[PDB]
């Protein structure tokens, strides 16, 4: 039972530590390593937000995109595809903005 | 209404009410911010509750997409901004905030 503030907390060093890496050349085994694990960390923080937390439809998709831009990650991080990673990462941040311009309007809130 | 199927956020509802291409005080969520119960400057402006039974038992799909064409008061007139496809995506994403 989790709250979304709760699950946002969890999901920031994640993020954080994706938005460190795709503004690089790199191809670490372990950077690419822990960018499936930071992606793995978002997925399941907008799963949880999805099913335990009942707000209404637009609630799900808005999460939905989010997770759709995480998967994308993972598979371009797998795939060795910086490029991909790096466009995937910006539309990610637009759905997680998504929601929170829409549903916490009037407190400002990362990214 | 044809469903918006989740994807890309770049071909995405949300991210046209939540102001892509628009100045602040002519996106959707400035006004009907709060989770479709409107912001404090929406409810100045009087925004009705996208979460309300009683609001959406007031229109039908087709009056929702004709007002988002034409606007209403406060409310922008949106024909010509984006495309009919995305307006009636728009009317789906007002239906959602009552879809519990
Ligand atoms: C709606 C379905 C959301 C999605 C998609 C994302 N977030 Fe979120 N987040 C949401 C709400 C309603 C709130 C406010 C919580 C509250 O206090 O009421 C948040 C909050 C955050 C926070 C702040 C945590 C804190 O210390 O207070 C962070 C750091 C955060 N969210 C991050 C975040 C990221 C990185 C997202 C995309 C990967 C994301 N959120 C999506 C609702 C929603
Ligand atoms: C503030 C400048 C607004 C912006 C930006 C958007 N809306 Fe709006 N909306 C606003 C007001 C003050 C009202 C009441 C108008 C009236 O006199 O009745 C509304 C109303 C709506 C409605 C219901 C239609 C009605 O019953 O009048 C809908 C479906 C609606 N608004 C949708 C909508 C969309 C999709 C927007 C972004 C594209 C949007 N509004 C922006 C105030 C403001
Ligand atoms: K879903």
């Amino acid at each position: 039972a989790a709250t979304q503030q709760e699950i946002g907390k969890n999901m920031w060093d994640p993020f954080q530590s994706m938005r460190a890496v795709t503004g690089l050349m790199e191809l670490t085994s372990g950077q690419c390593t822990q960018l499936s694990k930071d992606a793995a960390a978002i997925l399941a923080g907008v799963k949880e937000s999805h099913d335990s937390i009942s707000v209404d439809k637009n609630y799900k998709v808005l999460n939905d995109e989010v997770a759709y831009h995480a998967a994308n990650i993972d598979a371009a991080a797998k795939a060795n595809d910086l490029e991909e990673v790096q466009v995937q990462f910006r539309r990610m941040t637009i759905a997680c903005r998504n929601c929170h311009k829409i549903y916490k309007t009037e407190q400002r809130l990362v990214p | 209404l044809n469903e918006h199927t989740a994807g890309d956020t770049t071909k995405s509802p949300y991210t046209i009410y939540a102001g892509l291409g628009f100045a602040v005080q002519e996106s959707c969520y400035y006004c009907h911010g709060n989770g479709g119960k409107g912001t404090t400057e929406g409810l100045i402006f009087g925004v009705p509750d996208f979460t309300s039974t009683e609001f959406q038992s007031s229109m039908t799909d087709k009056q929702i997409i004709d007002h988002i064409n034409k606007g209403k008061g406060k409310c922008p007139s949106y024909q010509g901004k984006m495309s009919p496809e995305m307006i009636e995506k728009m009317a789906g994403v007002v239906r959602n905030f009552a879809v519990k």
